[PDB]
């Protein structure tokens, strides 16, 4: 229930890199966790990261697909949870959506805002 | 309705009533299979937390929940291989142990741990050792083992809770028991575990309602099955006392488990014998002719009273006059009316009457005899010099006419006055004692009877002056000599009577009030009516 | 002495007293190098037992045994030595963060395991990373804390609970919880469970009570001590004594807030507020001294009256009177002048019975003597005519006269006796009178024998105008059965008035106005009989 | 605590076996520590050893000279705890003296009977 302010704009080529932070401006930091809603369904190069446990001793949770990827991080009591956007592909392009999924998300959360990100070759 | 469920629930169950009445049972006998799983758990469906059946179980639901809570954070261990090594093994039991010796009353518990079952588990409490085999905390009913007979146990029960997995449902528990049987079984009132409220045979279904405040509990209402064990509660058994009415403490009949009478020790008082104390005895012989003998008297005045108005000549009574006979023969009647009075339930109207007869007869009475006892003086002293005044009814009567007036005022005032205290106190149907600690319905004194009493005295003081004073006069038929001996009579009789009266007013009995009431009437009045009127039919 | 002790030791800790009675202070604070760091709470004892801080506080210690039970067991565990493995640290790391969440009131946790001190401390609830740093037993407790630093913000008070941990020496070593305590408050300030227990109470109870019977100054909290913490549903109520009628009052009057004070007001005769004028009547002079002088003056006159007559006897005129029946009178009416001076005082029960004892027998003693004398005219006149004189002066009506004292007499010894024993029960006769303003007065009741009494009187009177309608033409040398004439008729119509008037209007009447209304009617018939049977006799010879 | 009973009378040579048998008749069974102490002060083929730490899962607290020595584990603890006479040696020949811990006594390891035995070569 809390707005998330996604802010990733901005024309980005392969290999450049950028930090859009889903800030919980209406609650506190690493107790939820993200994955990254996109419009485009069929990247064929990977899909986006997610990570943190929600409150139990905060892990890596990629899934031996994007640590070569998009990486992501948080400095305790940092609310602003950016993804550095390591290695981009053309694929890249679509509308990212962070989520909720800590309690009271059967079919995982929901997003408060969009970003239209743009990348090429 | 409750309790007819439970009194249905025993008999669906062989052998199991006498556990309740008796907590043993298969210390003597213990041959059955697998039974008591479940007999009624809680009225109210079940309880979660509530009815408060002490603070143990509360601590022991809370340490459940904590425990549960350090798994629950051994949940998504970052690169937690688990592999179950002699440490790994160690410290899940470790902590299994460590649960147990945190509360007085608990016993064996166990772990899943369906990695394989890697089940573990020991024993009750201050004896534990390591057995291995190969939501929302939800309740249980009572358990019992069911391996072979039923033993010692007696009604523990299986609280436990789960843990959920991720990487689903991890398919694990954490089952820990409580011993029960050192438990206080409700109280059989206000409703908990077992019991909702009433929860025995007819604790007031019978008894109650008839009598209020029937005090069926004082601590433990009605003490049901119970069995678990004897609490220091004190569960009180029949102990509705309910003092007065038919529901009393009833210590009659069917005493026992089933004890649904209560129905005894009611009659008059809040007592339990027969009537007896609170009403003392009543005799016939006394209180029966007593009445008819004076109903008599009355008819025979009344005819008498007939028998002068048919005799107007033979002037022997031409002396007294018809007007003033007649009003005598009268006065004599509302005189006789303070026994037939008393020959009923003291009530406030008739306790008035008593004294509205009582004044107005006497006043008439010896206030005409008075009067002509005046008349012969004044006209004696008179005529020894040229004059006779006085003259019969049309002078003496008017002269009594004050009087009368006098106290019907002084009646209207009392009875005024004693009209207007009842707001706040009767003082008028009174109770009293007689050494024996028995009570009975009585009129008390009201502090003016004192004052009547003396009133009297002091009026009838000037007639016996009067006597005094005629006592040569020339009588034809020696009336005046016979008037004194009714004045002195009255002078005499009442005092005593009055006196009498008055000082032993508690002490005396009711129909030994209406004995001295008659024999004073009879005594007095009597005479009066039968020494002013027989002489006229005789000595002529 | 518990009371005294907090404002002596407010001057020991500068800023607190602000932050205590103003919470949020902390905010604009910037000095104070370090805060209060021990505060004496050892009035009560050394740390509330089943304090009032709500079960709260006991599930804390409860979960806190749990833990250093689950502790006290790798002490002893077979090969449970280790070298610190990773496992063990995930452990270790885990088993007191877990406490943090079963319960919505522990901060910051750690625990020490000096073997590589190993210490790891939380942030604060529903937000905790650990963080790692490089004799006495049974859960001592300490003093409430303050975070130093440079400051003492918002968290302000949080107590330091601890136990400590053996092993197979002990371990020097301890596991903290801290409690925070904002959202508790005082035991009311006045029960015995807290800081404050029966104490810190400043001019309230002992001072505000004990005169102030039923002062009620708690109602639901009384004395608000420190606050500091919140202010939650107990509702601390200050200066809340009440006290009903007593001499102290509600006191809303001065040194208000804090500094309490201003214990005694609002106290006078009657439970109401600034004064006396409310309950009591007022009470005039005008209307209440020169009617006693004049009552005194006349009383004095009557004497010298009865005197004169005394020193006067030759004067055939009273020869015809009688000196004994004309000094009889005079008594009588002097004895009739005391239902005036009777209600110049309190009405007390002897008074409030003197008052009939004197009316009835000055009504029985005055006209009982006239109209025996008009009686005495009538019965020689019709004598005269028919050779019979029987009647005399004094000798033959003062007798007569005699059988109606004794009635009297008689009827008031009934009368009083009567009355003097439901006083057990019930008085009756000191009652309360409004009038229409919310105001009590003080007055004689009415017994419903006074309404006998005043009809007596009117039946009686009737004889003697009857006597009075009789002798109309009988030649009188002085004229005196017309005089007295008057002196019954006027009798017979003003105390019927004045009867029914003090009845009806009974209790809607002030004190002073029934005073009024008494000597009114006392000086319109009882002087006039006075003046009407004896002035002509030193005059018209 | 507790009311000890000390039975191990019986002439015995070594290599022979015997039993000594504690029992914790007043009190429960493996809540209390064993040791025996000894007269004898001169040992030189070391003497009898402890067993259990404090009451978990009953431990073999030998001190490395008496693992091949008198058998003390007993059958279970939780029980009459026997004392056995594994490679029996003259020193033997003295009287046994059973005691307990836990602390919460005046004495604290107290004996309250004796046994006397005799073993030779
Ligand atoms: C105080 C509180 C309340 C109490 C009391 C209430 C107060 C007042 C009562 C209310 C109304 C009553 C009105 C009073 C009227 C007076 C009557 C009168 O004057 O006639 C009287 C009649 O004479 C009597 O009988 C007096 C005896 C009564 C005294 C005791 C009364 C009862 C006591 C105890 C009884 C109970 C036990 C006096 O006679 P006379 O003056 O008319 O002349 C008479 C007359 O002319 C005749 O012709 C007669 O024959 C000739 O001799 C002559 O003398
Ligand atoms: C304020 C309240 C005041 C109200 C007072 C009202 C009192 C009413 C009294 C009635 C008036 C009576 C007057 C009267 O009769 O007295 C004269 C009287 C005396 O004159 P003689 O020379 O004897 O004869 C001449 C006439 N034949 O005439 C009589 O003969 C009457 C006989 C004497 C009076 C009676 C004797 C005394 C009576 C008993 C006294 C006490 C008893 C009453 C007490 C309690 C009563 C409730
Ligand atoms: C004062 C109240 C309470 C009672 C009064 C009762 C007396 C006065 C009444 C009751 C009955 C009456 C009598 C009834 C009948 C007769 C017959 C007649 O030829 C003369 C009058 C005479 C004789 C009456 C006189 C008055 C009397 C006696
Ligand atoms: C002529 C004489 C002898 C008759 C007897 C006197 C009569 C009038 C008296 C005797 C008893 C009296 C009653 C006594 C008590 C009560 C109850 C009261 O709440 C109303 C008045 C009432 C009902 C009285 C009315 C008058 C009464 C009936
Ligand atoms: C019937 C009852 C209740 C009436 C009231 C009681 C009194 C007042 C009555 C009863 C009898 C009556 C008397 C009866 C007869 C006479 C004779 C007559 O020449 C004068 C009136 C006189 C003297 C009456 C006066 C009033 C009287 C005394
Ligand atoms: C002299 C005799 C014959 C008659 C006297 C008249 C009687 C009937 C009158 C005089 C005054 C009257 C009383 C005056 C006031 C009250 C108070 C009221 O709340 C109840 C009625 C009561 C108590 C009246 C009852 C009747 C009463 C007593
Ligand atoms: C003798 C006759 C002619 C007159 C006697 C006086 C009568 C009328 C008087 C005497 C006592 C009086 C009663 C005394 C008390 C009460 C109770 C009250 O709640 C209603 C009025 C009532 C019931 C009174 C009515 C009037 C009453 C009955
Ligand atoms: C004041 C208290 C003690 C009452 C008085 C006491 C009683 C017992 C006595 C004292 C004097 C007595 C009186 C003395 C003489 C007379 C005159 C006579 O022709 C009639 C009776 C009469 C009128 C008496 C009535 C009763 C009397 C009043
Ligand atoms: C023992 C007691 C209770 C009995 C009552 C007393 C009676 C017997 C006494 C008291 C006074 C006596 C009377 C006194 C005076 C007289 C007047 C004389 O011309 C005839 C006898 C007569 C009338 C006496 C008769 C007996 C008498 C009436
Ligand atoms: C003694 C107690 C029980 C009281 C009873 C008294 C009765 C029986 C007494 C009291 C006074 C007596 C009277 C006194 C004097 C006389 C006069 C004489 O010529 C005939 C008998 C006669 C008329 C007596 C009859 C009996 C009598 C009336
Ligand atoms: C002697 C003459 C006046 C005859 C009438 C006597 C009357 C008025 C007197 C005489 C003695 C008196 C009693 C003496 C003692 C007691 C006991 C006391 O606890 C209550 C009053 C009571 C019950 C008195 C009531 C009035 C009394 C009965
Ligand atoms: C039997 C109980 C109820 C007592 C009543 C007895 C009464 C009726 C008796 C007792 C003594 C009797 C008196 C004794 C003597 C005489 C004298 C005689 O020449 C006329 C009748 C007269 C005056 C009697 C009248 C009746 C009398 C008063
Ligand atoms: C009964 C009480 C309460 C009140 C009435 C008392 C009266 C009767 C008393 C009080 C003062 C008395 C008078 C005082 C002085 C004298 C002068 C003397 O030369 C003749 C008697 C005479 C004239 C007295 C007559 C009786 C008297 C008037
Ligand atoms: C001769 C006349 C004028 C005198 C006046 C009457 C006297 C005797 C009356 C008036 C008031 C009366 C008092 C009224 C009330 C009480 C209180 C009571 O607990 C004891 C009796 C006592 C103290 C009375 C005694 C008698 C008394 C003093
Ligand atoms: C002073 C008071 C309280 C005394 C008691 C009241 C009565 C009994 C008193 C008051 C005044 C008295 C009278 C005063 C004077 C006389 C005239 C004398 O030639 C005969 C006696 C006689 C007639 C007295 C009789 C008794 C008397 C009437
Ligand atoms: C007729 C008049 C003048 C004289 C009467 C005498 C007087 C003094 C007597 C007669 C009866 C007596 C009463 C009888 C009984 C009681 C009850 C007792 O608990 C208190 C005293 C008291 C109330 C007495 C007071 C005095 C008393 C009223
Ligand atoms: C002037 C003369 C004739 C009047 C004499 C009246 C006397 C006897 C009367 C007046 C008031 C009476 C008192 C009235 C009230 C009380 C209080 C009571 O608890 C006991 C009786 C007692 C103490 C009475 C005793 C008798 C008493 C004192
Ligand atoms: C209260 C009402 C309802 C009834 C009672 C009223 C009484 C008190 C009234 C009515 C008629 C009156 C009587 C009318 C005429 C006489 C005859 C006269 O020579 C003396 C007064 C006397 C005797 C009066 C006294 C008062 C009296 C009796
Ligand atoms: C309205 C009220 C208060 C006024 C007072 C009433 C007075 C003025 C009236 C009432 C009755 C009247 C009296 C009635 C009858 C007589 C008898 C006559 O031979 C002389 C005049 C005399 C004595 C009258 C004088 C005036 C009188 C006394
Ligand atoms: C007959 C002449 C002298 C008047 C007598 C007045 C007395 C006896 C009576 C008659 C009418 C009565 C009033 C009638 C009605 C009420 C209303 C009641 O809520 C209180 C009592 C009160 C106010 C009575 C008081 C007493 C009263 C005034
Ligand atoms: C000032 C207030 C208290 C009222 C005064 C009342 C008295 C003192 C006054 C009022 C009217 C007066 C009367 C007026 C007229 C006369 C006729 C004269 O030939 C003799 C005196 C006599 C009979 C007066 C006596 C005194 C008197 C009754």
């Amino acid at each position: 229930e809390v707005q998330l302010q996604e802010s990733g704009g901005g024309l980005v080529q392969a290999g450049g890199s950028l930090r859009l932070s889903c800030a919980a401006s209406g609650s506190i930091g690493n107790i939820y966790i993200m994955g990254w809603y996109r419009q485009t369904p069929g990247p064929q190069r990977e899909l986006v990261a997610t990570i943190r446990t929600v409150r139990w001793t905060k892990y890596e949770d990629y899934a031996d697909s994007v640590k070569g990827r998009f990486t992501i991080s948080d400095d305790d009591a940092k609310n602003t949870v950016y993804l550095q956007m390591n290695s981009l592909k053309p694929e890249d392009t679509a509308v990212y959506y962070c989520n909720y999924k800590d309690y009271n998300a059967p079919s995982d959360g929901y997003w408060g805002q969009g970003t239209q990100v743009t990348v090429s070759s | 309705d409750g309790t007819i469920l439970a009194q249905k629930l025993a008999e669906e169950v062989p052998m199991d009533v006498a556990s309740y009445l008796y907590t043993g049972d298969s210390h003597q006998l213990k041959r059955a299979n697998c039974s008591g799983r479940y007999e009624l758990a809680g009225l109210p469906g079940k309880w979660p937390a509530l009815a408060s059946a002490h603070p143990s179980l509360h601590r022991a639901l809370d340490t459940l929940t904590h425990a549960t809570n350090f798994l629950n954070v051994m949940l998504q261990s970052n690169k937690s291989r688990e592999q179950n090594l002699q440490d790994d093994l160690d410290w899940y039991q470790a902590l299994v142990w460590s649960l147990l010796e945190g509360e007085p009353s608990i016993s064996r518990a166990a772990i899943t741990f369906s990695t394989a079952p890697q089940v573990f588990l020991q024993a009750t409490r201050e004896e534990s050792r390591i057995l291995l085999q190969d939501s929302h905390f939800k309740w249980s009913p009572p358990y019992l083992e069911c391996e072979n007979g039923s033993y010692k146990p007696g009604w523990l029960v299986t609280l436990s809770s789960a843990i959920y997995g991720l990487q689903p449902e991890f398919r694990g528990v954490m089952k820990v028991d409580i011993n029960l049987q050192k438990v206080d079984i409700d109280q059989c009132s206000s409703d908990g575990w077992f019991s909702g409220t009433h929860k025995c045979h007819l604790n007031n279904s019978e008894c109650m309602p008839i009598k209020g405040l029937g005090f069926v509990l004082g601590a433990y209402e009605c003490i049901c099955k119970a069995g678990f064990y004897h609490p220091g509660v004190l569960p009180v058994n029949n102990f509705r006392r309910r003092g007065p009415d038919q529901h009393i403490s009833g210590s009659t009949k069917d005493v026992s488990e089933e004890a649904y009478v209560c129905l005894p020790c009611r009659e008059g008082c809040p007592f339990c014998a027969d009537d007896s104390p609170c009403f003392v005895q009543e005799d016939k012989y006394l209180r029966l002719a007593i009445i008819s003998f004076q109903a008599l008297c009355m008819l025979l005045d009344f005819v008498s009273m007939l028998v002068v108005y048919h005799f107007r000549k033979a002037k022997s009574i031409r002396a007294s006059g018809l007007i003033l006979l007649e009003t005598i023969l009268f006065g004599s009647l509302l005189l006789y009316f303070p026994v037939v009075i008393l020959y009923f339930e003291p009530s406030t109207f008739r306790c008035i009457l008593l004294r509205w007869a009582r004044l107005l007869g006497f006043a008439t009475v010896y206030g005409t005899v008075t009067l002509k006892l005046h008349r012969v003086l004044k006209v004696f002293l008179s005529r020894t010099a040229q004059r006779i005044p006085y003259m019969t009814g049309g002078r003496v009567m008017r002269m009594l006419a004050v009087i009368l007036l006098v106290v019907f005022w002084f009646l209207i005032g009392w009875t005024s006055s004693v009209c207007q205290n009842l707001e706040k106190q009767i003082s008028l149907i009174g109770q009293g004692k007689t050494s024996d600690h028995l009570i009975f319905n009585m009129c008390l004194i009201d502090r003016w009877d004192y004052m009547t009493a003396v009133a009297e005295f002091l009026f009838l003081l000037w007639g016996v002056y009067l006597c005094y004073a005629v006592r040569t006069v020339p009588s034809a038929f020696h009336e005046p000599r016979y008037m004194a001996v009714a004045v002195h009579n009255e002078l005499i009789i009442s005092a005593i009577f009055h006196t009498i009266r008055f000082v032993l007013a508690s002490r005396l009995q009711s129909d030994w009030m209406l004995m001295l009431y008659f024999a004073h009437t009879h005594l007095t009045v009597t005479v009066t009516i039968g020494l002013l009127l027989i002489p006229k039919f005789s000595h002529s």
